RNA sequence: CAUUGUUAACCCAACACAGGAGUGCACCAAGGAAAGAUUAAAAGAAGUAAAAGGAACUCGGCAAACACAAACCCCGCCUG
RNA sequence: CCAGCCCUAGAACAGGGCACA
């Protein structure tokens, strides 16, 4: 069988926007999909990206790296690559839809145990280091997208953020070697269970993804 | 007599209300439908451009904000701004309103009838059309008068100029002074009891008052504003949407006033334009759905690289 | 500023005003029409319309199951909740509640009380404010008004 | 494929008297899986 | 994002950026009239106990779109003549910096990683 | 802060009498068709809902009785009825309250 | 087979006061309710979180803080 | 015209909506 696929950009905000404006969101991003193949890829997939760069050799610029996290809206959809470069480690925020992007490569369709994997920043370098000239890896559709269940190390306190914190619900961080059950049971503090069970605070899109993918498959069949 | 209040679904049956809806809405949609072509009924004589003349402006609803790339790689901001429903209610003469210019008073998207007073719903019986929301008033030249009655379309703009945009700021409403005039506070915790935010001293001793200009906390927000000088990118025909360029004072969805750039260096920009109004059953040719600017990356681009 | 929020601050704060309403819902579940304050039956009426939805969903649902487990503090009403409210809420979408205002309450802080009732119970039916029937005057007029406009068609 | 059911029994932090019943219910299943007589009689006679 | 008493991290191969010492090279003053520094924008720096110029190559700051932001606020050595005084850069360095050749020639004729 | 002067009544009159602080006449008030009390145009009849409500009580207390225990909740759908009702087929199978008092004016068969 | 004390939600603080209270028992099998009902303006108190910087504010790193460390002076042996 | 119900409008009072769905 296959599953339906909707990028997360053609998911509106929870605002009260006039869907018009949506529309013809949808409608332009569409038509700039049709010259750029942007293809499937999640959080924790590796891509290869160009750029149209004035002020190198080539006007052409490769960037390969890890995807931290996508976020937005329509045309502005932006994410995140991050590499690391002979120590020191760099992330760009390139967008989905803009006109610079020559090319964009998945070389290995990957998901992680979290849905923003930000704290690749407090991670260690061996996690973020990757080979800029790999082999683009082909997989079979049968194997839908393996989730790779890999328990990441952690550089000591301080860290970016408060990782430990029930606000972020991360599992993909080895807890139980970097923190201690004092500060386990403490972090505990800032749970709220209610959140879960609140039943309001939800989006639930379905007839709003039912009605893109049909706008989606009649601009392919047109 | 102690006469109550009543409204139109208080003596109303559950049989006549939805009658009623229907009623008042295919006699809007009617009258819309009549006054779709004016151009042919009776158009007034349509002067020729001057130097020294002026164009009316529109109504618009905003949508939202975009972003937009241009060819160099830069990347801007538009906004969307639909005009839903341009209508000319009534037309003051120039010795009647300024004596200098015209005034032509203009009306926003539609309204239910069941919510307005009797004098304005008078008024648009006598005019024909349904209410409308947000009535402002442009003051135009004396060669620019159109026919009260008469619609307008979003094409009234070509890809490629300056507009101004008035609107209701996003009411914040009795807020401390830091967030309306910007004042500084005092420090935190170095020993300041109860002043983390107040204004502190107002005026001086020897004045024994505040003086009239002093910034004081108050209102904030709700006020008419206009920004100047914004550039229009993208005109789309078929739902009347306009990209204008940076942020536009008011909130979404809201009805916003646009106009030309009364700017000096943007004053004698009209001539390439059409201008009475755009009037789409003259050129009997029927434009395309969106009038890109020249230097708008369309959606359909070859990812245009540099050399 | 308070700018494009839809939940409304009760009790002691965020986990105070998800007990309260905890307790209402379970109240209103129990007895199928309870009367509060009007601020906390508005909010109400949507978290029963949430719960009937999820009670529709099938009694399999661990989701379901757990969400009511959560909500429903007496366990004897999930059973009743799964299979009476659910099966005979099946062809209606959204019209699960009804909400009317009553007179203010007696006592001496004469707050605004509401009554919150689910359709299709057990109980006398309420005083609702019916519309005026179809032999007075201006709805006589309206029914003229609508024959004319079908005989011209 | 089951329904699962919670247990119908009364709320623990409760303050009804079937609460309470469950409260002492708990400490006398306490007072059962307590290993020794010793510790048995110290848990049943730590009221005075 | 690099401002006063900013602990930065000398890039370029020199003695004042090798060999170590018992304070870290903190910032000065940055040149721009706002005291916020940014990509490209000259600063003065204590190193060692003495005065010295530099060149702002990248900070930990999210700044525009598709622009790198590093993990550390790397900086090279600049003299007050407008050339560096290191030998070569190992860093990548943001493309962006090419831009204006006119003011940087010779900081970027010594970079070898342009991203 | 400590007041300069005594406030006159002339002054004390033109605050405390001001039309907004004055009690405004509420115009919204008619009278119940049913029963003949007074209620608002939003608001339903006080009369009729205590009616509502003492009915609402009983059937509580009786349905309650009829469950000796706080946790014995009825599984399946109820009725209730008066005398000189039978249960008939659609009422069938569904827990049954039996009240002395006659079926009122307001509660509808169904 | 004497006489006396066997109640109580209590005493002292002008009060049905966020205060002062000796001893034996376990931290609940015993006590109670932070909210009169709404809206969620400013300022004020408290808490939580905050990108880049990490004391650049200030007499003073006062408070606060994912730390809760090492040293040098003045005065007083130290506990009190 | 402002009973009632909402608001990106608001301390109260004011202001904009409640016909397309
Ligand atoms: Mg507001
Ligand atoms: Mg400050
Ligand atoms: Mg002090
Ligand atoms: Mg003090
Ligand atoms: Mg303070
Ligand atoms: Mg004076
Ligand atoms: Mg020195
Ligand atoms: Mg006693
Ligand atoms: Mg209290
Ligand atoms: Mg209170
Ligand atoms: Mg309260
Ligand atoms: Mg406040
Ligand atoms: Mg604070
Ligand atoms: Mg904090
Ligand atoms: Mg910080
Ligand atoms: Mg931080
Ligand atoms: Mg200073
Ligand atoms: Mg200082
Ligand atoms: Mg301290
Ligand atoms: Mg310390
Ligand atoms: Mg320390
Ligand atoms: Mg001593
Ligand atoms: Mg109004
Ligand atoms: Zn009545």
């Amino acid at each position: 069988p296959e599953t339906r696929f909707l990028s997360p950009e053609f998911i509106p905000p929870r605002g009260r926007t006039n869907p018009l404006k949506f529309q013809i969101e949808r409608k332009d991003m569409l038509e700039r999909r049709k010259i750029l193949h942007i293809p499937e890829f999640y959080v924790g997939s590796i891509l290869r990206v160009t750029t149209a760069d004035p002020y190198a050799s080539a006007k052409t610029s490769q960037f390969l790296g890890i995807c931290i996290q996508r976020s937005g809206s329509g045309l502005g959809a932006t994410f995140i690559l991050r590499n690391t470069i002979e120590g020191q480690g760099v992330e760009i925020c390139f967008e989905l839809y803009n006109p610079r992007i020559q090319e964009i490569q998945v070389v290995k369709l990957e998901k992680r145990l979290d849905n923003s994997l930000l704290y690749l920043r407090d991670a260690l370098p061996e996690y973020s280091t990757f080979d800029v000239n790999m082999k683009p890896i082909t997989q079979e559709f049968n194997q839908e997208v393996p989730v790779n269940q890999l328990k990441v190390k952690m550089k000591p306190k301080p860290w970016s953020k408060r990782w430990e914190r029930p606000k972020f619900n991360i599992k993909g961080i080895r807890f139980d070697l970097c923190l201690t059950e004092e500060q386990m049971r403490e972090a505990q503090k800032w749970s709220q269970p209610w959140l879960e069970f609140d039943m309001m605070r939800e989006y639930d899109t379905s007839k709003i993804e039912a009605a893109i993918w049909d706008e989606i498959e009649a601009s392919k069949n047109s | 007599h102690g006469k109550s209040v009543t409204w139109w679904d208080e003596h109303l049956s559950e049989e006549n209300v939805p009658f009623v809806k229907q009623l008042v809405s295919d006699e809007n949609k009617a009258q819309l439908a009549s006054k779709l072509c004016p151009l042919k009924d009776e158009p007034w004589p349509i002067h020729p451009w001057e130097p020294g003349s002026s164009r009316v402006g529109l109504i618009a609803l905003k949508l939202g904000m975009m972003p937009l790339w241009t060819k160099d790689g830069q990347k801007h901001v538009v906004t969307l701004l639909q005009v839903q429903d341009c209508h000319v209610l009534k037309y003051t003469p120039k010795e009647n309103h300024n004596g200098r210019m015209a005034a032509l008073t203009v009306g926003g998207k539609t309204v239910s009838h069941f919510h307005k007073s009797a004098s304005i719903l008078e008024f648009y019986q006598e005019l024909g059309l349904p209410p409308k929301q947000k009535v402002k008033i442009f003051n135009v030249t004396e060669n620019a008068v159109i026919k009260p009655g008469t619609p307008l379309y979003a094409a009234h703009f070509r890809p490629g100029q300056y507009v101004d945009v008035t609107a209701k700021t996003i009411g914040k409403g009795f807020q401390g002074v830091m967030r309306r005039w910007g004042f500084k506070g005092q420090p935190a915790t170095h020993g300041q009891t109860k002043t983390h935010r107040r204004p502190g001293a107002i005026s001086t001793g020897d004045v024994a008052r505040v003086w009239p200009g002093t910034k004081m906390p108050g209102q904030l927000g709700n006020i008419d504003r206009t920004a100047f000088g914004l550039k229009v990118w993208r005109i789309n025909t078929k739902h009347n949407i306009i990209y204008v360029n940076g942020s536009v004072p008011g909130h979404k969805n809201c009805l916003v006033k646009i106009k030309d750039s009364k700017l000096p260096a943007y004053k004698d920009f009209c001539k390439n334009l059409p201008f009475p109004t755009y009037f789409p059953d003259g050129d009997e040719e029927a434009l395309p759905e969106d009038l890109y600017d020249e230097n708008v990356c369309q959606p359909g681009a070859p990812s245009i690289t540099f050399t | 500023i308070s700018h494009g929020r839809v939940f409304r601050r009760l009790g002691l704060g965020p986990e105070s005003r998800i007990h309260l309403l905890q307790n209402l819902l379970t109240g209103l579940v129990r007895h199928e029409r309870i009367e509060a304050s009007w601020a906390r039956v508005d909010e109400l009426r949507g978290y029963a319309e949430k719960l009937i939805d999820y009670g529709k969903l099938g009694d399999t649902n661990e989701r379901a199951m757990r969400m009511a487990d959560f909500w429903l503090t007496e366990k004897d009403l999930i059973p009743k909740l799964f299979q009476v409210l659910a099966p005979r809420f099946q062809g209606q979408n959204g019209g699960y509640t009804r909400m009317l205002q009553i007179p203010n309450r007696n006592e001496q802080d004469r707050a605004k009380m509401a009554v919150i009732e689910y359709k299709g119970n057990c109980l006398p039916p309420l005083p609702l404010p019916r519309r005026d029937s179809n032999l007075t005057l201006l709805n006589q007029l309206l029914q003229g008004l609508r024959q004319d406009q079908e005989a011209s068609s | 494929p089951v329904a699962r059911y919670p247990p119908i029994v009364a709320s623990l932090t409760a303050k009804s008297k079937a609460a309470r019943q469950r409260r002492v219910e708990q400490w006398q299943a306490t007072v059962h899986a307590a290993k020794s007589v010793d510790e048995k009689l110290r848990i049943l006679t730590k009221m005075q | 994002a690099i401002q006063k008493m900013t602990r930065v991290r000398v890039v370029d191969n020199s003695a004042l950026g090798t060999t170590p010492y018992h304070r870290p090279p903190r910032c000065i003053h940055v040149y721009n009239k706002t005291g916020v520094g940014k990509v490209g924008d000259r600063i003065l720096l204590a190193i060692r106990g003495q005065k010295k110029k530099a060149l702002i190559v990248g900070h930990r700051m999210p700044g525009p779109r598709m622009t790198p932001r590093f993990d550390s606020n790397n900086v090279v050595l600049l003299e007050d003549n407008g050339n560096p005084v290191g030998t070569r850069i190992k860093t990548p360095i943001p493309s962006s910096l090419r831009q204006r050749e006119g003011e940087f020639s010779k900081v970027l004729a010594i970079a070898q990683n342009f991203v | 802060a400590a007041p300069k002067n005594r406030r006159s009544i002339e002054v004390n009159r033109c605050r405390r009498r001001n039309p907004q602080k004055l009690i405004k006449v509420k115009n919204n008030i008619d009278v119940c068709p049913e029963c003949g009390h007074l209620k608002q145009k939003h608001i339903l009849c006080g009369y009729c809902y205590e009616k509502v409500r003492k009915e609402t009580a009983e059937i509580r207390r009786q349905m309650g009785k009829q469950e000796g225990g706080p946790f014995r909740a009825p599984t399946t759908e109820t009725v209730v009825l008066y005398s000189g009702e039978t249960p008939s087929e659609q009422d069938q199978g569904k827990r049954i309250i039996e009240r002395e008092r006659k079926r009122p004016s307001w509660f509808t068969q169904n």
